Formats: C-alpha cells, structure tokens, sequence
C-alpha cells in the first residue's frame, strides 16, 4: 500500500502519499518539484529523534529511518546549507522566500545573534515584504502594535516603549516605497547574512588536554570557539586549506593541506551528532568547492 | 535610497537609539 507524509514548510503544509519502497529522493524530488523549487542542493527533509536533527537520506527507504511511523510520519522541509552570497544563487522566488522565512525566524528567537540597530533595519524590510509599501492612511499607528519585529534580547537593552518601537520602525519601512516583496525579502537577507552566527551549525566539543568547546561547521569552513563566544573563532580552517577530515569511535582529526601545521583533534560523545557532523562537513566542502 | 548604504544606515540607527539603556 501507500504511507501518509506530512511535510512542512515555513508557511504551508502538504501531504504525501508514499509507495512502501519510496526511498528520500522520491519524497524529496517531488517536495521540490511542487514547490517549483531548483536549487535543491540546499535544502532537506528533517525530523528530530531524541533532541538531535537528521536528515532524511537521498538513497534511503523513508522507512528504514528511525523517524516515528505514527502516521503521518512527518518531516520539515529547511535549508541544510546556506549559499555563500544569496543575492546570486538565491534565483527562484520561492528558494528566496523560504530562506528568507528560516533565516528571520532564527533572528526572532535568538539563535542568531545581531546587533540591536541591525534588528531595526532588518525589521524594516520584514514589514515591507509583507503589508507592501508604506501608506499613513491605511497603516494607521498601532497597526504593528501585535506583529513581533525585534527579538526579546534588543528590546531588553533600551528604555523604550512598543510605540517608540513601532514609530521607529515605520520611519525606516517608509524608506522603502517602491520595494516588490522578493526584492525586500532580499535585503533582509543581505543583511542577515553577514551577521557572525549566520549558516553556522555548532557542536559542543572537547581538545585532547580535556577543554570543552564548540565546533562551527558552516560554507566556508571548520571554525573553533570558545563556549562563551560563538561570534568570533579562536581559529578557522577554510575548507580549500583542508587536506582531509577523518572520524573514528569519538575522536575528530582536521587535517591541513600545510602539513608543518599542526594537526586539530577533539572529541564528541554522541555518536548521532558525529553523523551529522560530518554529513554537513561533507556537503558544505563540496558546494565550497563547485562554486570555484 | 535616502538613508545611502546599510554601512551607513545601521550606524543612524545605531546612534538615534543610544540615548536609551
């Protein structure tokens, strides 16, 4: 017979139904293929087991993952890769859209850090993109007094009211008369993705004199911080200065292509976490290097 | 675009804001 999927996106939900020996491609070629969506090399089907991600496997039975079979087995359609300059590889208007939707809410909810005066402008563009251009007559004061436009971190940094914020906000959306929703929604990306924290997965990890420290795997390379620091590395290594990455039991080596540089290894305790580690190491190293 | 760049923008916003704490 045939399995229901539901699958969700950042503003819809379809439903699937799946042939038993459907394997991820089949799911995820017709996910794209619906939502018109080309750049496919970016983007997953995840599903969360015990508070770590996975993502579905190309040349895999749907089935054979531990997802929960609890009909409908569920996934959510993300990006699992971040392009390294959005305004040229972003092309279709729904691949921009989506990231735009993923990327705003990893601002809001404070995943990714930025800078109060950067979450002012970036709202901006978040109210251009949805209510079009600025009219005083239509959009009367208060008319964003229940819409969330700043995360929780900037408004508990200023002796300001919601109205002073609003007002603020206006001010700058108005500057953007004549601005089509993909091209706002663009903007806001331009900027978001030079914010420090942007399209970096970060792990939890230790050096071999026993420290704990956070590995951030994201498109231009392997980068290591200090736990309390995850805006500056104390070092990077640029995926073309890497020789190889190799993984055993729970042990990491990053090897560099100069070899009078000392070798980089540590250490991971879950086993699921290194999967997916090296999964995004993988993928990021290839698409780095397709795009020269 | 009025307010120039975003290099400049962020640094208008950023200063209009700071008289609050």
């Amino acid at each position: 017979k045939t399995f229901t999927v539901r699958i969700v996106t950042m503003d819809a939900e379809m439903e699937f139904n799946c042939e038993m020996k459907w394997k991820g491609k089949d799911l995820f070629d017709l996910v794209c293929r619906t939502l018109g969506l080309r750049e496919t090399w970016f983007f997953g089907l995840q599903y969360t087991i015990k508070d770590t991600v996975a993502w579905l496997k190309m040349d895999k039975k749907v089935l054979d993952h531990d997802v929960s079979k609890e009909e409908p087995v569920t996934f959510h359609f993300l990006a699992k890769f971040y392009p390294e300059n959005a305004e040229e590889e972003l092309v279709q208007e729904i691949t921009q859209h989506l990231f735009f939707l993923q990327v705003k809410k990893q601002i809001l909810d404070e995943k990714v850090y930025c800078p109060p005066e950067a979450s002012v402008l970036l709202a901006s563009y978040a109210v251009q993109a949805k209510y079009g251009d600025y009219d005083p007559s239509v959009h009367k004061r208060g008319f964003l007094a229940q819409e969330e436009l700043l995360p929780k971190r900037v408004i508990n940094l200023y002796q300001m009211t919601p109205e002073m914020w609003e007002e603020r906000i206006t001010a700058w959306y108005a500057e953007h008369r004549g601005r089509a929703r993909d091209e706002a929604e663009m903007e806001y990306l331009k900027i978001a993705q030079d914010l420090e924290m942007y399209g970096v997965n970060y792990f939890t990890i230790r050096n071999k004199k026993g420290t704990e420290l956070l590995l951030g795997v994201d498109a231009l390379g392997l980068h290591i911080y200090d736990p309390e620091n995850r805006l500056t590395p104390k070092i990077s290594f640029p995926w073309n200065e890497i020789r190889n990455i190799s993984y055993s039991d729970k042990e990491f080596t990053i090897k560099p292509l100069d070899k009078k540089i000392d070798v980089f290894k540590f250490n991971s305790s879950k086993l699921r976490v290194n999967k997916l580690i090296l999964q995004l190491c993988i993928g990021n190293h290839d698409l780095f290097m397709r795009r020269r | 675009p009025k307010f120039g760049t975003h290099h400049k923008a962020l640094q208008e916003i950023r200063n209009s804001l700071l008289p609050f704490a």
